[PDB]
Formats: C-alpha cells, sequence, structure tokens
RNA sequence: CGACUCUUAGCGGUGGAUCACUCGGCUCGUGCGUCGAUGAAGAACGCAGCUAGCUGCGAGAAUUAAUGUGAAUUGCAGGACACAUUGAUCAUCGACACUUCGAACGCACUUGCGGCCCCGGGUUCCUCCCGGGGCUACGCCUGUCUGAGCGUCGCU
RNA sequence: CGCGACCUCAGAUCAGACGUGGCGACCCGCUGAAUUUAAGCAUAUUAGUCAGCGGAGGAAAAGAAACUAACCAGGAUUCCCUCAGUAACGGCGAGUGAACAGGGAAGAGCCCAGCGCCGAAUCCCCGCCCCGCGGCGGGGCGCGGGAAAUGUGGCGUACGGA
RNA sequence: GGCUAAAUACCGGCACGAGACCGAUAGUCAACAAGUACCGUAAGGGAAAGUUGAAAAGAACUUUGAAGAGAGAGUUCAAG
RNA sequence: AGCCUUGAAGCCUAGGGCGCGGGCCCGGGUGGAGCCGCCGCAGGUGCAGAUCUUGGUGGUAGUAGCAAAUAUUCAAACGAGAACUUUGAAGGCCGAAGUGGAGAAGGGUUCCAUGUGAACAGCAGUUGAACAUGGGUCAGUCGGUCCUGAGAGAUGGGCGAG
C-alpha cells in the first residue's frame, strides 16, 4: 500500500516556477525557492556542488550587457564621438 | 521537394527493481 | 521609394511624424494583406516598411537627443541619460583635477628637491 | 614495512600536496619579462646609471661572514653630513640614503666618505634649464660625452 | 483593454463601437470580438479594409 | 618560414578561419588570376572575382578555350557559376556546375568606379615594391 | 486544470508553439544537419514538468 | 540419394570494429585584466515572407544610425541595388533604442490594488470616466525646511 | 505666558550624492571538521585543510622596525636559491617543523595627532558673469548661506624640529 | 595613529600563440539543436549522437503492385 | 635521392613460404590516400577471465504467452483489402451507490473538422486520445480579485563573526 496504491494520491503540488530563476522549485508553503532562495537578496550557491554552479554563471545566459562591455573595453569606453563623416 | 519522415522520443528505462521476496532461513 | 536616413535629417518633427503615421498605416494594410492572402510582392514589403519605420524613429530619437544634450550643454546637473555612461567604477573615480591635486607640502618638496638628470663616468 | 637496511626517512607528503604544486614552466617566460622591463627602465632613465643609486660599503654581521664586504642600502646621515651632502638632495643625484644606519667604527665611516667623494667627483650633472647652464653643473663639454653606465656603479670588490 | 481597443478602432477605422469581448487564445494572442453600433454595418466596414 | 608571432601557422585554425570567414573576406579568398593580356596592361596578378566578368576555365572537366560570362558568385559555397558550364539533371533541366575561382582565369574585367580603384591600388603598391627592390 | 493562471496559460502557449515539425524547405539548406525535429513532445508520454 | 546436423569456402544479410580523416578537446605560455540603482548576472515572454531548435535581437525585436568595404543574400520566392544626387552584402560599432521578473525600488505577487503631478479625449475646472507621460522602495552622507523636550540657559 | 539662543532628538516624494546584487582562478578577515595515518585508540596527524560566512583589486595583503643581532655589526615590505628536513615540537610514537645570516629579482619613501606659532590665516553649498565644456573644473563677483574655536589651514614628526 | 608603486600570485574573463598530448567507447559531460533530450516534487542527476560524392550530378522515363517494395533505364571512375 | 592514384592504410583469403616462438614476408581480392625499413628517443604500449566497462548478437523460441468482470449474430455500404470501421435489424450487459449526465485537483490541445495509413494503439484496422493540416475557450451578474481563520511575515527592538 506504500507503493502503487499510494502513488495515486499525488494531486497537489509542492513547488512552482520561481520568478527569479525560472526553475520549478518555489516551495509554495515555505514561500522560498530551493534553487536560488528567491526571497533572500543573495543568490544561494555552495561550493560542494562544483557542477550546479556551471549551470548558472555569467556565461550561461545572454550577457546582453557584458558582451557589449567586453567590446567597448577595447577602446577605453569612448563616448560622445562618431567616426569622421564621409 | 523530397518529403520527410518523423520521430518520437521516450524516457529511457532503468533496470533496478529487486523484489527480494524469497527467504531461505536455515540457522 | 528607398527611404534613406540622409534625407530625413533636414525634415521637421511633424514632417517626420506624418511619415511615421503613414508608414504605420502601410503596415496595417500589409499585415491585413498577409492574412487575406496577397502577392509576394506585397508580403516582402513588410521587411521594407518595418525598417522604414525603424529609420524614421531612429532619426526622430537622434535629433531629439542631440537637441536635449545641446539644451543641457553648459548646465551643471543634467539627466542621467545625458550624463556620460561608463562603467560604474569608472564613474566613481576622482576627477583629473583631484588626481592632479597636491598638498602645499609636496608642492614645496617637488620644488626644493627636483629629480636631477645626470650621468656617471665609467 | 622497512626493507633490510636503509634510512629512516620521513616524507612530508601527508597533506594534500598535489593541490599546492608550483611548477616553473613560466621561468623562461618571466626571465624575458624582467629583462624587457629592465631595458624599458634603462631607456626611461636615459643617461642615469642602469643599476640605480650608488650603494655604500658594508661589513656583514655574524662571524661566519664578518670578513667579507658588501653593498649596503644607503649612506648613513653621518656619512652624508661628513661628505657635505644634504640628506634630501642626495636622493636626487643617485646617492642612496637610509637613516637607520649607525656608524660605530671610523675605518668604515671614512671609507664611505671617500666613497662619496669618489662618486661626487665622477658625477656628470646636467643643468636644470637645458638652454641655460647653472653654477653647480658640469659644463656642456661633458654632457655630450656623458654615457649610461651599465652594471653596479663603483662596484664593491673584496 | 476593452477601452483601448474601442478607442483604437474608433481611430484607425472611424466606426462607433457597441461592445468589445476579449479572450486570450491558447496560442497566446488576445482575440477580440468588436460589435459595431446598430447603424454601422460590419460586413461593409470589413469590405472596406479588405477582409471579405 | 613565417616569423610573425601573431599569425597562426596551425592547421585547424586556418581551416576554421577559412570556412567560418565573413562574406567580405570570402571575397578576397575567392580571388582569381588575370590573363596574361590584362597582366601586361594593368600590372596586376589577381583580382577578387565579380559577377559580370568574362572568364575561362583551365582545370577540371570543363577546361578549354571557350570563354564565358560569370553568371553568379555563390560566395557561401566558395564557388562561381559561369555562363555555359552546366549539366543535365535526370529529368532534363539544366544546372550550373560550380567552379572554384582559383581554377579559372579572367579575360575581361567589368570595370566599375571601384575596380578601377582596386587596380590602381595594386599597381601602385607594386611599383613601390619595384622601387623598393631596384 | 481549468482554473489556470496567466503565467501558466502563457507558458503552455509557448509549449504549444514549440511543438511543430521543422519546415520541409529547411533541410534543402546548405549547411544543414537537422533531419527532423527531435525536441518534440507528446502530451501523454512526457508531462511538461510543472 | 532425401531431411537435419557439423566443418571449410563463395556470395548475401545483422552489426559497425579497424584504418584514414577532424571548424573538438587537454595542457603550457603571453598580453590585458573591464560588471551593477545611468538597473548587473540570470530567468520569462516575444520578433523572420515561408521558422520548430540553435543563433541574433527587444514592439525600432534574425536588427536602426554611422564608418570601412564595394556587389550580393540564397533553401524557394519576392525585393532592393545608374555602384556617382549615390551603395546590395559583410565587418567594425563611437549615435539612438533596449518588453516583464530579477539587488528590483509605490503595496503585493494573482498580474491584484493604490496615492500625487502634468497632458489628451470626457468635460468645457464638474467632479466624474478613459487614454498618455512623470513620480511614490530601504539604509545612509552634506546642507535646507518644519518641529519636540519639568535638557542647559538669557530677556521679558 | 511669550520670546531668542544652544544641546539632544524626530519628520520629509526636502536639493544633491552614496551603498545594496553578480563573478570568484588568484587575494583579505573569521568559522572549521571527519574520512585517513598511528598496523587498535583517546593527545597528536590529516589540518588551520574540505565545507560555511563576510570583503575587495587587477593584483590583494604586507611595508619604512617598540627589527635582526652579539659582528670589524646589519637596516621597510614581497619574491627566489640556500640555511633545512635544520633548531625545535611530539603517547619524544606516528610524525610535524621555522627563523637569522648569505647570493639574488625589485628598490622609494613618507604623512598625522600631540607640543608651539600665526587676527580661522581653512573648508563645503547656492545665485549671477565669461570660458572649459563626453573624467564637472578655472578665473570674477555676492553686508549670499553654512561647517568650524568641543579646533580648520600653513610650518612641523623622532632621520630631531621651532 | 595613517598612507605608499616595483619585484610576487591567477584551473574566472576578453584576445592570442604553441605542443614528442587524445583522435569520436579517446580528448572536456558536451567535435553534433549539450548542461540539450530525459529522470526526480525538489536539492540535483544527466546522456547517446561526426564521415554519400569532386560536384547532388540525390535515379528522368517504362513496368507489376493499393502502397511499401521491386525489374529495367540513367548519373558517377565507382551505387561493389 | 625509401614506397604510393600504373593504387597507401585497413580488412578477407581451400594461394606460396620463413622463423622453436613472439611474429613476418609474398600472391589474389576489396578499398580509395596516405605508409613504412634502419640507428637512436619517449610511453596512457600487447588481454580470456576481474558476478570487468560500453556496444552488438545467439540457443532458449516461433516457445511462454496475447484466459478477472456472461455475448455475440445477419445483411448492406465505403474500400485493393473487413471477425474488429459505419448504417440498419436481432439478441445481451450496465440496471439510477450505473459502463449514465455534470464538476474540483491534476493533464495541456487530449477538444472539433478534413485527410494519411510510415511508426504506435502487444491480432487486424477503411478506425484512434496516432500522424499532418486547419479551426476553437467571448461575462458588471460564474469564479478569481476582496476579508479574515489556523498560520506565514517586515519595520521598532534584541541577538548575531557573519
Ligand atoms: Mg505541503
Ligand atoms: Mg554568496
Ligand atoms: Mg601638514
Ligand atoms: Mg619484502
Ligand atoms: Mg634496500
Ligand atoms: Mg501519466
Ligand atoms: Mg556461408
Ligand atoms: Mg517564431
Ligand atoms: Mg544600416
Ligand atoms: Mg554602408
Ligand atoms: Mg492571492
Ligand atoms: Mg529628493
Ligand atoms: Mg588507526
Ligand atoms: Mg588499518
Ligand atoms: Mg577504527
Ligand atoms: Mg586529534
Ligand atoms: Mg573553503
Ligand atoms: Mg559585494
Ligand atoms: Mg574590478
Ligand atoms: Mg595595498
Ligand atoms: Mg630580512
Ligand atoms: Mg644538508
Ligand atoms: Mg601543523
Ligand atoms: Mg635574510
Ligand atoms: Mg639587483
Ligand atoms: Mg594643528
Ligand atoms: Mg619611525
Ligand atoms: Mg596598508
Ligand atoms: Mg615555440
Ligand atoms: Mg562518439
Ligand atoms: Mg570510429
Ligand atoms: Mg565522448
Ligand atoms: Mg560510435
Ligand atoms: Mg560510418
Ligand atoms: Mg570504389
Ligand atoms: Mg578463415
Ligand atoms: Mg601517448
Ligand atoms: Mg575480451
Ligand atoms: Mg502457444
Ligand atoms: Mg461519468
Ligand atoms: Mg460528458
Ligand atoms: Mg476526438
Ligand atoms: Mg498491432
Ligand atoms: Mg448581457
Ligand atoms: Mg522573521
Ligand atoms: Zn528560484
Amino acid at each position: 500500500t506504500k507503493g502503487t496504491s499510494s502513488f495515486g494520491k499525488r494531486r497537489n503540488k509542492t513547488h512552482t516556477l520561481c520568478r527569479r530563476c525560472g526553475s520549478k522549485a518555489y516551495h509554495l508553503q515555505k514561500s522560498t525557492c530551493g534553487k536560488c532562495g528567491y526571497p533572500a537578496k543573495r543568490k544561494r550557491k555552495y561550493n560542494w556542488s562544483a557542477k550546479a554552479k556551471r549551470r548558472n554563471t555569467t556565461g550561461t545566459g545572454r550577457m546582453r550587457h557584458l558582451k557589449i562591455v567586453y567590446r567597448r573595453f577595447r577602446h577605453g569606453f569612448r563616448e560622445g564621438t562618431t567616426p569622421k563623416p564621409k | 521537394f523530397v518529403f520527410g519522415p518523423t520521430g518520437m522520443p521516450g524516457p529511457t528505462p532503468s533496470g533496478t527493481n529487486v523484489g527480494s521476496s524469497g527467504r531461505s532461513p536455515s540457522v | 521609394a528607398k527611404i534613406k536616413a540622409r534625407d530625413l535629417r533636414g525634415k521637421k518633427k511633424e514632417e517626420l511624424l506624418k511619415q511615421l503615421d503613414d508608414l504605420k498605416v502601410e503596415l496595417s494594410q500589409l499585415r491585413v494583406a498577409k492574412v487575406t492572402g496577397g502577392a509576394a510582392s506585397k508580403l516582402s514589403k513588410i521587411r521594407v516598411v518595418r525598417k522604414s519605420i525603424a529609420r524614421v524613429l531612429t532619426v526622430i530619437n537622434q535629433t531629439q537627443k542631440e537637441n536635449l544634450r545641446k539644451f543641457y550643454k553648459g548646465k551643471k546637473y543634467k539627466p542621467l541619460d545625458l550624463r556620460p555612461k561608463k562603467t560604474r567604477a569608472m564613474r566613481r573615480r576622482l576627477n583629473k583635477h583631484e588626481e592632479s591635486l597636491k598638498t602645499k607640502k609636496q608642492q614645496r618638496k617637488e620644488r626644493l628637491y627636483p629629480l636631477r638628470k645626470y650621468a656617471v663616468k665609467a | 614495512a622497512p626493507s633490510r637496511n636503509g634510512m629512516i626517512l620521513k616524507p612530508h607528503f601527508h597533506k594534500d600536496w598535489q593541490r599546492r604544486v608550483a611548477t616553473w614552466f613560466n621561468q623562461p617566460a618571466r626571465k624575458i619579462r624582467r629583462r624587457k622591463a629592465r631595458q624599458a627602465r634603462a631607456r626611461r632613465i636615459a643617461p642615469r646609471p642602469a643599476a640605480g643609486p650608488i650603494r655604500p660599503i658594508v661589513r656583514c654581521p655574524t662571524v661566519r661572514y664578518h670578513t667579507k664586504v658588501r653593498a649596503g642600502r644607503g649612506f648613513s646621515l653621518e656619512e652624508l653630513r661628513v661628505a657635505g651632502i644634504h640628506k634630501k638632495v642626495a636622493r636626487t643625484i643617485g646617492i642612496s640614503v637610509d637613516p637607520r644606519r649607525r656608524n660605530k667604527s671610523t675605518e668604515s665611516l671614512q671609507a664611505n666618505v671617500q666613497r662619496l667623494k669618489e662618486y661626487r667627483s665622477k658625477l656628470v650633472l646636467f643643468p636644470r634649464k637645458p638652454s641655460a647652464p647653472k653654477k653647480g653643473d658640469s659644463s656642456a663639454e661633458e654632457l655630450k660625452l656623458a654615457t649610461q653606465l651599465t652594471g653596479p656603479v663603483m662596484p664593491i670588490r673584496n | 483593454n476593452k477601452h483601448q481597443i474601442k478607442q483604437a478602432v474608433k481611430k484607425l477605422y472611424d466606426i462607433d463601437v457597441a461592445k468589445v469581448n476579449t479572450l486570450i487564445r491558447p496560442d497566446g494572442e488576445k482575440k477580440a470580438y468588436v460589435r459595431l453600433a446598430p447603424d454601422y454595418d460590419a460586413l461593409d466596414v470589413a469590405n472596406k479594409i479588405g477582409i471579405i | 618560414m613565417k616569423f610573425n608571432p601573431f599569425v597562426t601557422s596551425d592547421r585547424s585554425k586556418n581551416r576554421k578561419r577559412h570556412f567560418n570567414a565573413p562574406s567580405h573576406i570570402r571575397r578576397k579568398i575567392m580571388s582569381s588570376p588575370l590573363s596574361k593580356e590584362l597582366r601586361q596592361k594593368y600590372n596586376v596578378r589577381s583580382m577578387p572575382i565579380r559577377k559580370d566578368d568574362e572568364v575561362q576555365v583551365v582545370r577540371g572537366h570543363y577546361k578549354g578555350q571557350q570563354i564565358g560570362k560569370v553568371v553568379q558568385v555563390y560566395r557561401k559555397k566558395y564557388v562561381i557559376y559561369i555562363e555555359r558550364v552546366q549539366r543535365e539533371k535526370a529529368n532534363g533541366t539544366t544546372v550550373h556546375v560550380g567552379i572554384h575561382p582559383s581554377k579559372v582565369v579572367i579575360t575581361r574585367l567589368k570595370l566599375d568606379k571601384d575596380r578601377k580603384k582596386i587596380l590602381e591600388r595594386k599597381a601602385k603598391s607594386r611599383q613601390v615594391g619595384k622601387e623598393k627592390g631596384k | 486544470s481549468s482554473h489556470k493562471t496567466f503565467r501558466i496559460k502563457r507558458f503552455l502557449a509557448k509549449k504549444q508553439k514549440q511543438n511543430r515539425p521543422i519546415p520541409q524547405w529547411i533541410w534543402m539548406k546548405t549547411g544543414n544537419k537537422i533531419r527532423y525535429n527531435s525536441k518534440r513532445r507528446h502530451w501523454r508520454r512526457t508531462k511538461l514538468g510543472l
């Protein structure tokens, strides 16, 4: 009865999609995420999982502002200028 | 214009079940 | 007619917003032609008009921003958009004058004991 | 288990020593970095000696070494006062000055005074204003025959 | 909104509107049934704009 | 040998910088020699092949003395299509057989207002090297 | 259920629009390897997480 | 003779070893050594004529402007493009733009309720109602403003 | 009662700033094991190591002696060779374990409070004038406002200094 | 009580060069739409998968069969 | 001054032989681009096992089986094709605590229409919850939204290396 019989009672979910990390680990009762600790300001990450870090690091996403900072760097972040016109 | 086939995935089953119902007690 | 960004810079704000409000109607009529079924000559003009609208709104925002940073050209406080945006640590430095500042004790040491240029005989 | 005959040797490898291993594969790639910055410096100081300021003559402590002579850190303010060089102007003509040194003996105090005389005599000074010579300044005939001395200046030989 | 829709068909098409009934499709887009005033004829304002 | 410490003598890096090269670089990569009648006129050994140029194939199955107009430059495949170098598919329709620009010699350039700049550039930098030598 | 939320109806809508086969004109391309769509999903076998 | 069985060879299948390739890794070295409230990293959702993923981008959405280049992109359409009253395509990238969540900032997290100020319809300042824009997080520094005290006083 | 100071303390969507979170190979501050070794095990060892928390920079930290020495004396810090598997620690078992000197890479020093001297001789802020203007400054005005005598600036710091 | 570059460290980042290294069960888990597909409520776990040919020239057309499938024919130096 | 598109590696071989052996050399075939002899150098260097690892394949075997809940039959149509689809006629079951008619959680397009017969639906299918094309969920009054319940949770304060 601890097995196939009591696998039917599973109908109300514990977690939902966290809004900070988009993973299905937001404990609805504890009101905190198990993947990033969303209500806490600091993203949670431990060294004892060398691999769970490589899934969420500055390279894993779009870097929509870093891939441009890395380009504006090759010229000391010049500003307010344009090439000489034709 | 060469048409194409199809493809459907499915979870890979892992064999780990062990009933271990049989008992041979002989002290 | 090929709408280039060069001949858009002399026109006036309302002579630009009338072109915008005409291109958006040409879009609406093309997104309608797409669903009613139209010739590819029309369907392919969507990429042409979406980019004509892009060129127009680009010249509008560029002239408006140039006018803004001219209006605040000599003022002390200006909008955080017109303030020079570099890296946070590069904006939180010391000025070139605070860097180039010296105490009266070191403006006196540098003066009384300058680094002399010399050589030695071998 | 020990063999028949040998040493009782204690290997100090009971810590995670493979993590903190330091390999010297960049030793040839840093000898060139040091030599390059050593010639960028010997080109930044154009006629000034390439080794740097002159160092004093200095006995060593520790009876193991108290018969060799060495090159110290700077000329004690006593030796600068005897040689007649202001302690704040010495550092601008390549004379080394550390105030911590005492002078208990005299045979070394006079050796370092004779050393400053032998340096303040070989010193070719360039005028602060180029287009106008000055009073305490070598004449324009030297400055054209003024070169950059390599190696240590007035090297110290036992 | 149903208000923005009403006031945005009364600008692009110049047709007074009776009521608006929106619903978000499983596709994701928001279908909107706009019911025209009694005198205005849908079949003849869709005839104009193209869909017919 | 090559002594520039910043150029890549590696194999797989030139075989990767080649195939993943941008189009404007694939234009230089797809250069082609000039015929010895335009060489003694312009003092230029090769030119990036353009579309409307007259060319003549020298290596392959379609090598001969027939001259043809370059019909299109398919720079993504690193190939070109010439006027009358073609083939018949099974059904009958004809397809253009691609030729590499390096195996084909140009006999009449299509002089633009820019191919004149490129020619006078090459000629200039060639006479500067001749005065550099003589 | 039938008492969805908006964030979920929208995530199901995305999961509906990702569930269609590759256009047939797309493996006549030049630099091509995709024989078919392998990221497909059937509502019966694989259960969308959630 | 016939069947079946065993062995060897021939060819044929199942399978994908071996070899030959390699736009991938591993390691060593060099140069620089730069994120964020001016909204980072990450996530979500969107954008292609035909588009699912990858990639690119953000309602200006497989990219706008500028400059260099100088004739293509291509899977098919279609469409630009005297190549010079003017510039297809790539690369560069300094101008402009950059949806929602996120340190995430009006209060909450359903996408819900607000308050203030200024515009536009509504009105004709009549508050209503609708649309648009700007504001409204916590600590903290310098000064301003308004205050509290049978705190210490001085004079009425 | 009121008025006016000062001190202490609140309130602002007050004017103008600042912090927060990410990365983390290297670095700084704390916290801190147990596998294992000892042919058992408890002190020791593993190890001030793994995990944990906080904070940075392109390097960080350290740094111009309340030092080493016992010499005929050396003279900031950091780094390498060497000292040295040494002195020493240790159920003196297992094991652990530096420094000084010396040769090198580099090389650089300084600054306050205090004690005194000077009419606060000092500093921040707003308004206007001209420039500079894409690292918010220079010069001039303001019986303009503040900070500060419960101490600002100049000389001056142990090598002595006035 | 306070400041202070250089020599020094760097399995993260950008951009590079190299090798007595491996050569698709190896080398990173990942040469490929890989931290993807998939599993787990979660923390986490996590693959398999490179090669037609020089060029698609990727077999028109005839034929039996409903079709898959064949038999001819043709492409190629070669469909062995 | 090695071998090679006048055919390298690899693999197959009732072919000729060498060596005690490890092994090797020739011939024929297949294949299509690289390979070896010698003197030294280096090593992730030789497999029959490890209830070895990964992949592939056999005998078992056309075998076990495709047996819980009473039951099917006739004619016609579509179709290449019918025990299984559709219509009609019989006979039967469920027998209002249903095999009926509607909802909550959960699923997420499974809904509806047309077509397809490759794979799947443990026989077959002309059928399907399969596949491919397209459609479809309309609110002042139905719910959410609001209020509190058990309880969760800021500020003040306290504690805390954090
Ligand atoms: Mg619960
Ligand atoms: Mg952290
Ligand atoms: Mg002072
Ligand atoms: Mg023995
Ligand atoms: Mg022995
Ligand atoms: Mg299920
Ligand atoms: Mg056989
Ligand atoms: Mg799309
Ligand atoms: Mg452009
Ligand atoms: Mg251009
Ligand atoms: Mg709620
Ligand atoms: Mg304010
Ligand atoms: Mg033990
Ligand atoms: Mg033991
Ligand atoms: Mg034990
Ligand atoms: Mg212990
Ligand atoms: Mg740690
Ligand atoms: Mg931080
Ligand atoms: Mg930094
Ligand atoms: Mg420091
Ligand atoms: Mg020392
Ligand atoms: Mg020894
Ligand atoms: Mg210890
Ligand atoms: Mg020492
Ligand atoms: Mg030296
Ligand atoms: Mg003072
Ligand atoms: Mg001191
Ligand atoms: Mg310090
Ligand atoms: Mg080399
Ligand atoms: Mg493989
Ligand atoms: Mg292989
Ligand atoms: Mg692998
Ligand atoms: Mg394989
Ligand atoms: Mg193969
Ligand atoms: Mg062959
Ligand atoms: Mg055999
Ligand atoms: Mg090896
Ligand atoms: Mg074996
Ligand atoms: Mg049977
Ligand atoms: Mg029912
Ligand atoms: Mg029903
Ligand atoms: Mg159905
Ligand atoms: Mg079946
Ligand atoms: Mg009604
Ligand atoms: Mg609490
Ligand atoms: Zn989360």
